[PDB]
RNA sequence: CCAGUUGACACAAAAUAGACUACGAAAGUGGCUUUAACAUAUCUGAACACACAAUAGCUAAGACCCAAACUGGGAUUAGAUACCCCACUAUGCUUAGCCCUAAACCUCAACAGUUCAACAAAACUGCUCGCCAGAACACUACGAGCCACAGCUUAAAACUCAAAGGAC
RNA sequence: UCACCAGUAUUAGAGGCACCGCCUGCCCAGUGACACAUGUUUAACGGCCGCGGUUAACCGUGCAAAGGUAGCAUAAUCACUU
């Protein structure tokens, strides 16, 4: 629930203390926040780790360690489409949040009116 | 301000004025002593002469 | 004015607990009260394994004695209890059916805000 | 110490699928409201910056209250072309 | 300063307890009471005793003796914890606040003044003309002056003692 | 925002909560657990 | 705004505080000479008051102590 | 004699409520209990006065988990006496004394009442205490006063200026 | 258990300086004392530098412990010195 905010700012009848300082105007921009994007993960560890088990077993035969390398390639072969559906989707459908465009002309069609 | 504080206070005052010679000397009777030069500040540049008079 | 002890004993068997609830009501008696009401929730477990000079436990009572003591008097109550070795602790605070309710009817609609800004077009 | 030990903060785990309860308890973390204090408490906080912090978070939070009612009550108006006409 | 045996004030009106299981009359008493119900007794026992007109809390005789029951509650408190100096301050502004209003029920009455100065005790002292805030120099100055007018003042009496 | 709770009413419920929790009548670091059996009062948003 | 006004004033005070820390001890020896100076003027004083007040040869049994230790 | 469970376990403060405007003349003050209580049912009224007053620094009184200026070193640039790290003296503290500063700024004075130069908190009506009407010099010298001796309160004078300064 | 002692770390013994105020800045290469797991101690013995430059800062530097910090000044302070 949206909590109380009276006795927050330096008014002139407001004889209290400005417990919020807000560094700008509390002003219902006409955007919304971007959502962030890109992050150096580095993805496949499981299978990262259990080819690296699986080396110190042996050696660096690839014959050897096939049924761990296989598993290794078909997990980095996921991650790549995995990728690839993301960069797709981001134009696509966005996941958690909507498309910030929507808003924007949303807000675009009724603006604020702060200034009479 | 209130009318209480301008009358403790009063109207202003003028207060006089005074140039080097003292007693109101707009011309003055010198004695030369030194014929150096000097230059103008940064803005201005000259070699103008400059007397030590007394 | 009214008050209320909030006495928190151990599993110490009963007549243990019976001579301290007795100490505690002539200490109180002495100090100018009267006794209003005894209850207790039974030697039931405790919230946490607490100490009380020194050993831990984990079952323990919470003795209730009421009595009208004196203005100046809660803060020497509250060394003496402190004081008490057999006593695991218990802050002595007046009573609350004392406190008059301060008849309130549920929230009442907070308003947008009230001019917070200038008119410019900016 | 003094309190009891393996109670609280026991997150339960099945079917091994630990990233269940791990998100699990992350959330209750999250709502209990101690990761964020336990992340300021890695470094000492100045009083001063300590209100600062807490004032922007308050700011925000009401921003983001205000922003989130707004978008519950205009998230009606999202069809196309319903007159046409213009 | 009344008996620590007496009834309190809001209590001594009605009769429920004056005829009542002894422990309600035991927990009714000034030993067992508050600050402020002592307070309350003792502003009861001026008005009775001094203000002619009891139960007034409206005129300027009321006022001051409310002011000074005040005063006297805030030095009993400044006694213990004198670094409590917010009390202090409260202090003096309640002892300027009483000052003010001796001095308008004076300007308004002079006999009622003399009976109130006479009952509560507060001696009407008048207050000091300027605060120059005098100094170790000033202080030796001025007893310097002293001694000399005392000299002076004996030498010319012994001058006019001169002529037999 | 949650809970729900007016200034005066939730005032008095955190200053009781704290009072136990100092005195010795409630568990500090967790909820009492001889004491479970409470209908959904506020909206646990954990655990759904 | 610009602090411009508060800036050049720090650095006036920082230049009074390397100034100070420079020399001290003849300023220390100035203040001394200034209280002795102070002391003379007093008893100068003093003693125009005894001379134009009447009496002469100042009162007996009094005595002018000197301030500042 | 270091990293991880348990057992006798910090003279500093309380997290979610802190998504509350709460109390004070100001700084300021929120885990609980208490000894007392916040003048004015006419207002303003002293920086010739009275009470004081964030932290800052000092003399003793013990040391603390942590940090602790200057310090020792490590990689470092021609140079680091700083930006990363380890430990520490006074110190962040109380038990006894102080000095009397602030971006003490919400830089919007108190009392009763009404519907704009620009940033900001739109204008004011009647009354009242204090201050200013150029900048560096000038949180200064000289005076005066202070338990303060490299300190603090008011506080200038000659010279230079064509200026200093706030908003967009 | 003859004093140091019929005393006990705030108590005694062996030393440097000179009350009170501002301060006691740097250095264990060398000697001594600490086995302090190889380091400490300079309020211990002792020491705090040179060459060329627009009457000097700062440059090029060599060596170690630092290269005289604050302060005072024709000194009871080597002729210069009247
Ligand atoms: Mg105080
Ligand atoms: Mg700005
Ligand atoms: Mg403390
Ligand atoms: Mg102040
Ligand atoms: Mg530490
Ligand atoms: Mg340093
Ligand atoms: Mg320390
Ligand atoms: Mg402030
Ligand atoms: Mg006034
Ligand atoms: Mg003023
Ligand atoms: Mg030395
Ligand atoms: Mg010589
Ligand atoms: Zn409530």
């Amino acid at each position: 629930a949206t909590p109380s905010l009276r006795g927050r700012l330096a008014r002139f009848g407001n004889p209290r203390k400005p417990v919020l300082k807000p560094n700008k105007p509390l002003i219902l921009a006409n955007r919304v926040g971007e959502r962030r994007r890109e992050k150096g993960e580095a993805t496949c560890i499981t299978e990262m780790s259990v080819m690296m088990a699986c080396w110190k077993q042996n050696e660096f035969r690839d014959d050897a360690c096939r049924k761990e390398i296989q598993g290794f390639l078909d997990c980095a072969a996921r991650a790549q489409e995995a990728r690839k559906m993301r960069s797709i989707q981001e134009t696509l459908g966005e996941s958690g949040s909507l498309l910030p465009n929507k808003l924007n002309k949303l807000l675009q069609r009724f603006p604020n009116k702060p200034y009479l | 301000a209130t009318l209480n504080q301008m009358h403790r206070l009063g109207p202003p005052k003028r207060p006089p004025r005074k140039l080097g010679p003292t007693e109101g000397r707009p011309q003055l009777k010198g004695v030369v002593l030194c014929t150096f030069t000097r230059k103008p500040k940064k803005p201005n540049s000259a070699n103008r002469k400059c007397c030590r008079v007394r | 004015p009214r008050y209320e002890l909030a006495l928190i004993l151990k599993a110490m068997q009963r007549p243990e607990t019976a001579a301290t609830l007795k100490r505690t009501i002539e200490a109180l008696m002495d100090r100018g009260a009267i006794v209003r009401d005894l209850e207790n929730l039974g030697e039931r477990a405790l919230p946490y394994r607490i100490s009380a000079h020194s050993q831990q436990h984990n079952r323990g009572g919470y003795f209730l004695v009421d009595f009208y003591a004196p203005t100046a008097a809660v803060e020497s109550m509250v060394e003496h209890l402190s004081r008490d070795i057999d006593v695991i602790r218990g802050n002595i605070v007046k009573h609350p059916l004392t406190q008059e309710l301060k008849e309130c009817e549920g929230i009442v609609p907070v308003p947008l805000a009230e001019k917070l800004y200038s008119t410019k077009k900016r | 110490a003094k309190h009891l030990k393996f109670i609280a903060r026991t997150v339960m785990v099945q079917e091994g699928n630990v990233e269940s309860a791990y998100r699990t308890l992350n959330r209750i973390l999250t709502m209990d409201g101690l990761i964020e204090d336990i992340k300021h408490r890695r470094y000492y906080e100045k009083p001063c910056c300590r209100r600062q912090r807490e004032s922007y978070e308050r700011c925000r939070r009401i921003y983001n209250m205000e922003m989130a009612r707004k978008i519950n009550f205009l998230m009606r108006k999202n069809r196309a072309d319903p007159w046409q006409g213009c | 300063d009344p008996p620590p045996s007496t009834l309190l004030k809001d209590y001594q009106n009605v009769p429920g307890i004056e005829k009542v299981d002894d422990v309600v009359k035991r927990l009714l008493s000034l030993e067992m009471a508050n600050k402020k119900e002592m307070l309350k007794i003792k502003q009861e026992q001026f008005m009775k005793k001094i203000v002619a007109n009891p139960e007034d809390t409206r005129s300027l005789e009321a006022r001051i003796i409310a002011l000074s029951v005040k005063i006297r509650s805030y030095e009993e408190h400044l006694e213990k914890h004198r670094k409590d100096k917010a009390h202090k301050r409260y202090l003096l502004m309640s002892i300027d606040q009483r000052k003010k209003m001796l001095k308008n029920l004076r300007n308004t009455n002079y006999d009622v003044f003399e009976k109130i100065c006479w009952g509560l005790g507060i001696e009407y002292t008048f207050p000091p003309l300027y605060y120059r805030r005098a100094h170790r120099r000033f202080v030796t100055k001025k007893a310097l002056c002293i001694r000399v007018f005392q000299e002076t003042q004996k030498l010319k009496k012994r001058r006019r003692a001169l002529k037999a | 925002h949650i809970t729900g709770l007016c200034g005066k009413k939730q005032k008095e419920i955190t200053k009781a909560i704290k009072r136990a929790q100092i005195m010795g009548f409630m568990p500090v670091t967790y909820k009492d657990p001889a004491y479970l059996k409470d209908p959904k009062v506020c909206n646990i948003r954990y655990r759904e | 705004k610009n602090v411009l006004k508060i800036r050049r004033r720090k650095m006036n005070h920082h230049k009074y505080r390397k100034l100070v820390k420079k020399t001290r001890f003849l300023r220390r020896k100035v203040q001394e000479g200034r209280l002795r100076r102070k002391q003379i003027k007093f008893e100068k004083d003093l003693r125009r008051i005894w001379l134009k007040a009447g009496l002469k040869e100042a009162p007996e049994g009094w005595q002018t102590p000197k301030i500042y230790l």
